[PDB]
């Protein structure tokens, strides 16, 4: 039997309804980068619509009951959001695929300070119950913003995307577990899956896809469309940044501290065309260092270096000292 | 987005309120 | 006394209940191979715990063995009296 | 998970809304020695149990499961048992498994292994002689509303007066204990009917309490063996007790003791690669991944 | 918490830009001996002598 | 059987033997404990039952006067029947606690599947086997068991022919079935003890004490590090458990749910149908029978409930495609602007309240399922108690749905904050 030409597919799909397969060029299996769907997703579901409206009356819930919950949390143990959202703990303990990925790619250090973060806390934990971490440790906890962790989740992902779950192509499969039991026996993988169906060939066109006009709105500007050449429109996203600000204790400043906005106006006027002698040459000389540094990929120097074993085999098996004249 | 598995998850949302709407009915023809 | 130790004990300085250095504490070892730096400002641990949880008895240690198995012997005692 | 009291269920327990469940034992404390704390059965009060159900009860009810051996340790000895059940008669035909061990062809004097069977030969002639109700077995009686109370209390609920809208068949009695509070059982119990071996005086409460403790010693979970049982709990319980700092000595301060530990972590600058973590690795379960996952 | 993630390009295990602690910070150790913990129940040399009978007699 | 790849642990006895002498186990709690409290009151029951094996003989007008007469002529048989008793409730505790503290920490991922499928498994064959074990006390408690578990067998065939009548002869207890499901409960209570030993080896492979995961490499070894903890655990629960049975449960109680097994099959033909109750581990599936009157959807509901606790790593978990999946959605999609939605991956336990909240609603469902019997004289008639009908709307939906237990709005307020946090600091 072919799925195609099936009953079902000769008569709803077809050119009057608009359903019928169209056949372009070749393309991979996950043409879709998952980072970038939800970042449209999230644009979409906020910043627009009813749903939008509603999600943005439900801020403070959900910024008191996720973000400053996780938060807290974290800091308990001495831990940053970074501690949990870059490398999930199932991924760290147990996850195959993340191990091969990480075995094949990552250096050592980026898992092992991720683990050792945690040992610090449940060694204490496990022995005693009720640990909380000292102010010390804290203090360097709380150091790093939300902004360098999203740098890195985003950096992972995008990297897993392009180089693994663009390099992927599943398949119809039975019960991968050698189980005898009948009910994971006959386990049938492949229907019931929605990419399965949706093209039956690696040359189907993507039918649903977010369009052009979707992602470059969700690359505007995330507070709303505020004219940043304008005075009132300049008050309105400073307002909302100092609340975001408030709302977000270690997102993006300290509690303590304040935002700075003139220089962030320098860096979005320095990345766009738009440029003038308003802004103090030493703030412009700092923004172009800061953003020049922020992108610079750390490099070993190859010094301090220590010294490199050459074992030798200790004396008492080696021949003794004295030798003379054989013969 | 395929028809029958978007009318799979629509009836399994809805038949346990068909369940309950069926039962609410057998209690109120056992009501008299 | 008997009820000495917690008396004693009372007079302690610990984070919320549990026995923490106070700042970063670092320790190396002068017989460690060559090969390895210095220590990397990773703060490794956060409790002192390997001083701390100390009774200085190096000497007399059998006795302290002793000790161990014989709590060990009332455990498995009282065990072996449910499954008799 | 809040239940509600005038409805008449104990603690949410439906079913018997139409007879009196919370006399004796709920809204009614009746002191019983069983069940009391470090509690023992009275020897007198099950020897004047037993008693009573020999001369009154008995002649209409029995308890197949049960039989007058029971009594041998707490109640009355061997031969004064045998003298006592001497009195009664079995035919062959009231054995439930006759077996080639019964050999007898006719009526004989009952011993102490004979299970307690009533005069009648059956549940069909027992109805036949009882007005079509049968006289409810006592063995395995435990399990009616209060326990032990249950017996106390229908052999004595018997002055209240039925209120309006409930008819009494002529051969039935109002009794509220009862279900549907309407029994076929006439008042057995009156002042003076038993003689008791030991003098205690003969009135309707006392043979009902003596009955009760009889039919509840002869129970198997309550009963003559329940209060060696509360005491073996008793010190079950003690030994656990006195076991658990052992428990938390081998286990947790164990555990903070192996905790105890030191690390140190240096800078390693030499040419060597970490070709391990590159190279290396293995996974059991590697075979239910191979030709499925990711690929 | 340390910083970006760094991918195996780096060959040595402990890359230059991280920080080592001079010797100064490291603490040092108290080589001298301690006086024991002990309670005054096993402090009595008899009841010493009966740990080591049992030691070396049953344990 | 090429499609069968092998075993994951050879099960011989030196190979056994080695495993245990040599496995090593993180520490942990005393929630994380009670797999093994499953397994060694199943040590129990095996003996003890077995104590009962040679009491019982499986003619039904002689099980009740055999027991009782054993009872006092034999010594500590009560005792035995006695600790079968209540091993089977605390088998029931211990199951239900260990599946609601594995439903709690997210372990339906693949690398969970072997340890969770295995599990299941001997869960459910623990189920059937206390069902045989009911119909042996042969009082009307065990004749009600067995005619519904009959008549659920029967509407399988719609009622057409006699299939049943192999195990079920007649309906009704008699000499062949009750020989038959004695020593069927037997056999299926000795193979419990290896599935369980099965299950036990599969699921160290990903065994963990919390979701979180410590960084701490060193171990404990079982033999005696461990196994010492887990039994001090199991006497400390049992002292628990006795504490609270002395409180709640008075000797003399004015009533209870054991009286309707006062009635002994072929002794009283009298059913007393107003007051009937089973045991409070298998209260749940009658409340659901009497709340729903239909019988094909009560089986139904049943089936769905035991099934769909099977194949939680499937429907729930992740896959091949790692967090790539497309969920179909109802509502979210005309507001997403997108047909399907991909898998959320935040799913985190200890800092998700979302989780907590929905999780320790199913538990509370679940309980309040199990606390009261709905009566079924008029429990239809009145408007029934809407408590039983939203906790069991609730346990269906809480298993089998995505969104209660891997949420969407999880991650996308999570992305909303990274990419206002990431436009603010470039
Ligand atoms: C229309 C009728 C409908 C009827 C419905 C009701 C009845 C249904 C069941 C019928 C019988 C089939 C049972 C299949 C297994 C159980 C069910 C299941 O899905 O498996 C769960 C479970 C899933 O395992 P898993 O999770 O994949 O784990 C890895 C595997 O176990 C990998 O395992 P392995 O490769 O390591 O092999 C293990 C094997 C090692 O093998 C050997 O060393 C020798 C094997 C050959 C033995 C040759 C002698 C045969 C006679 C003695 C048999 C003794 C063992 C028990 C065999 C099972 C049946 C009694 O055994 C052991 O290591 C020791 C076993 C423990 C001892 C005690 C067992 C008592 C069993 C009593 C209950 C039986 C099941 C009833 C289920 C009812 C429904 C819930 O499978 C088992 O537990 C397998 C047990 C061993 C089976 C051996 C081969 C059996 C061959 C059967 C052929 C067909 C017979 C048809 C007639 C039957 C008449 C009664
Ligand atoms: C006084 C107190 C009384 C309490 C009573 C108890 C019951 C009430 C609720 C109790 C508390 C909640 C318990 C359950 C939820 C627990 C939390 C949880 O899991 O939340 C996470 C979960 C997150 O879902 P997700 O991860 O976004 O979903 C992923 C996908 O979307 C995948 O999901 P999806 O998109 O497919 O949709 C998911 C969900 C819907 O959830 C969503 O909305 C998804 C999106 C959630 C995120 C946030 C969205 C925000 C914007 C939504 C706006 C919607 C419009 C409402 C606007 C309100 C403001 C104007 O839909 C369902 O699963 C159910 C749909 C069933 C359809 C039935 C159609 C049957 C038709 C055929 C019938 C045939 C038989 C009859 C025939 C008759 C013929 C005559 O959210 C929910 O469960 C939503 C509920 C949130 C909490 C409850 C809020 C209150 C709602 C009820 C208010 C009632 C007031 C009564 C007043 C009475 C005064 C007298
Ligand atoms: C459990 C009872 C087992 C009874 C076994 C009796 C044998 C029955 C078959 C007799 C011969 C007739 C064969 C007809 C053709 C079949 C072809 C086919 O489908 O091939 C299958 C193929 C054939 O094997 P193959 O694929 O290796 O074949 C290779 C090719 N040859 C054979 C030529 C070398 O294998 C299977 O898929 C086997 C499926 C077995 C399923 C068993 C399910 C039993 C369920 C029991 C109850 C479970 C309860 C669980 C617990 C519940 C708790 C509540
Ligand atoms: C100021 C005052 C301070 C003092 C406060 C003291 C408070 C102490 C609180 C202690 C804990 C209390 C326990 C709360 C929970 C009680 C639950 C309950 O009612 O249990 C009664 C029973 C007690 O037995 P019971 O027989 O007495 O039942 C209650 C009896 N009546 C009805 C009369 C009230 O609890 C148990 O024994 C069960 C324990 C294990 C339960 C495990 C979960 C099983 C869930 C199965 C779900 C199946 C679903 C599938 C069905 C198919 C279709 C979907
Ligand atoms: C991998 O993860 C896992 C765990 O970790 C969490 C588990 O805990 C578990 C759970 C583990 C279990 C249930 C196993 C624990 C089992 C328990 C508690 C019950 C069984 C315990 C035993 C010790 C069985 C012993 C069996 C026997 C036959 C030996 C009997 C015992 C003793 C002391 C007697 C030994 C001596 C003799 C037999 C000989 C006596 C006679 C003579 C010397 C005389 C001989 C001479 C003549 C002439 C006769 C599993 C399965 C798991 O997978
Ligand atoms: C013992 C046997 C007893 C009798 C068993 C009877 C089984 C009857 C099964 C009836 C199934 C009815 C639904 C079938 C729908 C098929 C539709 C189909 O193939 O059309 C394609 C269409 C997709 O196209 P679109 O995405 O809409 O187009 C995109 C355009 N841009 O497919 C779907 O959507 C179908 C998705 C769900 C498929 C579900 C299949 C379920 C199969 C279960 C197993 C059946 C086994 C039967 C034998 C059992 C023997 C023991
Ligand atoms: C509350 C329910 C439980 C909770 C469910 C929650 C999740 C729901 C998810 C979606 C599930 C969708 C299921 C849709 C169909 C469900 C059908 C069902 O359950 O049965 C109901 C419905 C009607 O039931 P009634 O009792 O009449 O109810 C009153 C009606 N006024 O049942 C049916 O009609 C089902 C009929 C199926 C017949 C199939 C053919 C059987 C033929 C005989 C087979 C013999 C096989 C023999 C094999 C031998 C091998 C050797
Ligand atoms: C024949 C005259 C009897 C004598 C002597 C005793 N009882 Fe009886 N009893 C008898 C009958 C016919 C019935 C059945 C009544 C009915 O409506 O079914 C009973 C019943 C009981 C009961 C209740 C049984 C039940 O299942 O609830 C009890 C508790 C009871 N009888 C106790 C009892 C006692 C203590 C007796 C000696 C004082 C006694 N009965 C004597 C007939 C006869
Ligand atoms: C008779 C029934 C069962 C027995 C005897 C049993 C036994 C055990 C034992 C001894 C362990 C190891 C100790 C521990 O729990 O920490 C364990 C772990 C486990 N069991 Fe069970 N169990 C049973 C039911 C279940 C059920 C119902 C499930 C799932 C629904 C399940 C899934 C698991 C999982 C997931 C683990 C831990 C694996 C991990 O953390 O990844 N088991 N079980
Ligand atoms: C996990 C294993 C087992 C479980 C879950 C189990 C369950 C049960 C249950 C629920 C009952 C009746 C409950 C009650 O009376 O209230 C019972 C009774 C009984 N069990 Fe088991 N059982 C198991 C193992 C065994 C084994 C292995 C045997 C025999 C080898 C056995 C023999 C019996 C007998 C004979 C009875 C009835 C005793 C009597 O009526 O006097 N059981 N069991």
């Amino acid at each position: 039997v072919r799925l195609e030409k099936i009953l079902w597919e000769q008569l709803v799909n077809v050119k009057a309804f608009s359903r019928q397969r169209v056949i372009g060029a070749p393309s991979k299996w996950y043409n879709e980068n998952r980072t970038e769907w939800f970042k449209v997703a999230q644009h979409n579901a906020f910043n627009t619509g009813f749903s939008g409206v509603i999600l943005r009356a439900l801020e403070p819930l959900l910024a008191k009951f996720i973000y400053r919950w996780r938060l807290d949390i974290a800091h308990q143990r001495g831990l940053t959001l970074e501690d949990s959202l870059l490398f999930m703990d199932r991924e760290l303990r147990r996850c195959y695929f993340f191990e091969t990925v990480a075995r094949q790619n990552l250096h050592p250090y980026t898992v092992l300070f991720m683990k050792k973060r945690r040992a610090r806390y449940y060694k204490v934990e496990r022995g005693l119950r009720g640990f909380y971490v000292p102010d010390w440790v804290r203090k360097e906890a709380e150091e790093r913003q939300l902004s360098e962790t999203v740098d890195n989740i985003f950096n992972w992902e995008n990297f897993v995307y392009r180089e693994y779950m663009s390099d992927m192509t599943p398949i119809g499969r039975w019960t991968s577990l050698s189980k005898i039991t009948p009910l994971d026996m006959f386990q049938y993988y492949g229907l019931f899956r929605n990419e399965a169906w949706d093209r039956f060939f690696y040359n189907e066109a993507f039918y649903e896809s977010y369009s052009e006009k979707e992602k470059q709105e969700a690359n505007g500007n995330p507070f709303g469309k505020f004219n940043l050449q304008t005075a009132d429109g300049r008050a309105q996203f400073e307002k909302e940044v100092n609340t975001f600000i408030e709302r977000y204790p270690f997102a993006v400043t300290k509690p303590g501290q304040k935002f700075d906005f003139t220089r962030f106006y320098a860096l979005e006027d320095l990345a766009n065309k738009r440029d003038t002698s308003k802004y103090d040459p030493a703030l412009l000389e700092s923004v172009k260092n800061e953003l020049k540094q922020s992108a610079a990929l750390p490099a070993d120097n190859g010094a301090n270096k220590t010294k490199k074993s050459k074992p030798i085999l200790p004396d008492w098996l080696q021949p003794k000292f004295g030798k003379a004249f054989q013969a | 987005a395929p028809v029958f598995l978007k009318a799979l998850r629509y009836v399994i949302y809805s038949y346990p309120l068909y369940v309950c709407y069926l039962i609410k009915q057998a209690q109120i023809n056992a009501q008299g | 006394g008997v009820l000495s130790e917690y008396n004693q004990r009372l007079s302690k300085k610990l984070h919320k209940g549990h026995l923490v250095e106070d700042k970063p504490t670092f320790f190396v070892t002068s017989s460690r191979p060559g090969n390895f730096g210095d220590h990397i400002d990773f703060k490794v641990n956060i409790d002192n715990w390997f001083d701390e949880n100390r009774v200085h008895n190096e000497h007399e240690t059998d006795i302290r063995r002793t000790q161990i198995y014989t709590l060990n012997a009332i455990y498995y005692g009282g065990l072996l009296s449910f499954a008799r | 998970f809040i239940y509600r009291d005038d409805i008449g269920a104990f603690w949410g327990i439906k079913g018997y809304e139409e007879l009196v469940t919370e006399v004796g034992t709920h809204k009614g404390h009746n002191y019983w020695p069983q069940f009391s704390f470090l509690g023992t059965y009275d020897s007198g009060s099950v020897r004047r149990g037993f008693q009573v159900f020999a001369r009154n009860c008995g002649n209409c009810h029995g308890m197949i499961y049960k039989k007058y051996d029971y009594l041998l340790d707490k109640a009355y000895r061997q031969l004064e048992l045998a003298q006592m059940v001497s009195d009664f008669t079995i035919h062959p035909a009231h054995q439930h498994f006759k077996q080639y061990y019964y050999q007898e062809w006719d009526e004989r004097d009952r011993v102490i292994c004979d299970h307690i069977y009533p005069p009648y030969f059956s549940q069909d002639q027992a109805k036949n002689a009882n007005g079509g109700v049968w006289p409810t077995d006592f063995s395995k009686i435990k399990l009616r509303p209060g326990g032990i109370n249950y017996i106390y209390n229908i052999s004595t609920g018997y002055h209240f007066t039925p209120p309006f809208g409930m008819d009494v068949p002529k051969g039935k009695y109002f009794n509220p204990y009862f279900d549907h509070m309407i029994i076929g059982m006439p008042r057995q119990l009156v002042d003076g009917l038993v003689d008791y071996d030991d003098g205690t005086p003969a009135s309707t409460p006392q043979m009902a309490y003596d009955v009760s403790n009889f039919i509840n010693f002869m129970q198997r979970r309550v009963g003559y063996k329940r209060p060696d049982k509360m005491v073996r709990y008793y010190m079950v319980f003690t030994g656990g007790l006195l076991i658990l700092p052992f428990k938390y000595f081998k286990t947790k301060a164990y555990y903070r003791n192996l905790l105890s530990l030191r690390w140190e972590m240096y800078a390693v600058r030499d040419g060597v690669y970490y070709n391990h973590f590159k190279y290396g690795g293995y996974n059991s379960r590697a075979y239910q991944f191979r030709g499925y996952f990711w690929a | 918490v340390y910083g970006k993630l760094i991918f195996n390009n780096i060959k040595e295990y402990t890359p230059s830009w991280i920080k080592t602690i001079p010797y100064s910070q490291v603490t040092k150790p108290i080589l001298r001996k301690q006086p024991q913990i002990v309670g005054k129940i096993n402090a009595d040399p008899k009841v010493k002598k009966f740990w080591v009978f049992l030691r070396e007699n049953v344990q | 059987m090429e499609w069968n790849k092998g075993t994951y642990m050879s099960t011989s006895i030196k190979k056994i033997v080695q495993y245990f002498s040599v496995m090593t186990v993180s520490f942990h709690d005393i929630n994380s404990l009670f797999g093994f409290f499953t397994f060694l009151t199943i040590a129990s029951q095996l003996v003890s039952g077995t104590m009962l094996a040679f009491s019982l003989v499986p003619e039904p007008m002689l099980i009740p006067m055999v027991r009782e007469e054993e009872d006092v002529e034999d010594l500590y048989t009560d005792d035995f029947f006695w600790l079968h008793e209540r091993g089977v409730d605390m088998l029931f505790i211990f199951s239900y606690f260990h599946l609601f503290r594995k439903i709690y920490l997210n372990n339906f991922e693949y690398e969970q599947e072997a340890a969770w499928k295995s599990g299941v498994f001997t869960f459910l064959l623990f189920q059937v086997v206390v069902f045989l074990g009911l119909v042996l006390c042969c009082t009307h408690l065990s004749d009600i068991t067995l005619a519904i578990a009959a008549n659920l067998y029967d509407t399988f065939f719609a009622g057409k022919g006699k299939f049943y009548w192999w195990i079920f002869t007649s309906k009704e207890l008699n000499t062949d079935t009750i020989i038959r499901l004695a020593y069927l409960h037997y056999v299926l209570a000795f193979f419990l003890a290896y599935l369980g030993l099965i299950h036990g080896v599969d699921m160290h492979y990903d065994w963990k004490n919390e979701s979180s995961m410590d960084g701490l490499e060193t171990e404990m070894i079982w033999f005696d590090e461990a196994l010492s903890n887990e039994l001090g655990a199991m006497i400390e629960i049992i002292l628990i458990v006795m504490i609270v049975c002395f409180f709640m449960y008075p000797e003399p109680e004015a009533l209870s749910y054991e009286f309707f097994m006062w009635g002994d099959i072929g002794f009283i033909n009298d059913v007393r149908f107003l007051s009937v109750a089973p045991h409070w581990y298998f209260r749940p599936f009658m409340a659901w029978l009497t709340v729903c009157p239909f019988h094909k959807i009560g089986l139904f509901g049943l089936i769905y409930y035991f099934f769909i606790l099977f194949y939680q790593p499937v429907i729930h978990g992740t896959n091949e495609q790692n967090n790539y999946t497309k969920r179909n959605v109802a509502f979210v999609s005309f507001f997403i602007n997108r047909s399907d939605i991909m898998t959320p991956k935040y799913h985190s336990v200890e800092d998700n309240l979302l989780h907590q909240i929905t999780f320790w609603l199913f538990l509370c469902s679940a309980l309040y399922v199990t606390s009261y019997l709905p009566y079924g004289r008029f429990y239809n008639r009145i408007n029934g108690n809407y408590g039983t009908l939203w906790s069991f709307m609730y346990i269906f939906f809480y298993l089998g749905n995505s969104f209660l237990r891997r949420p969407l709005i999880t991650e996308l307020y999570l992305f909303n904050a990274f990419v206002k946090s990431k436009f603010l600091k470039k």
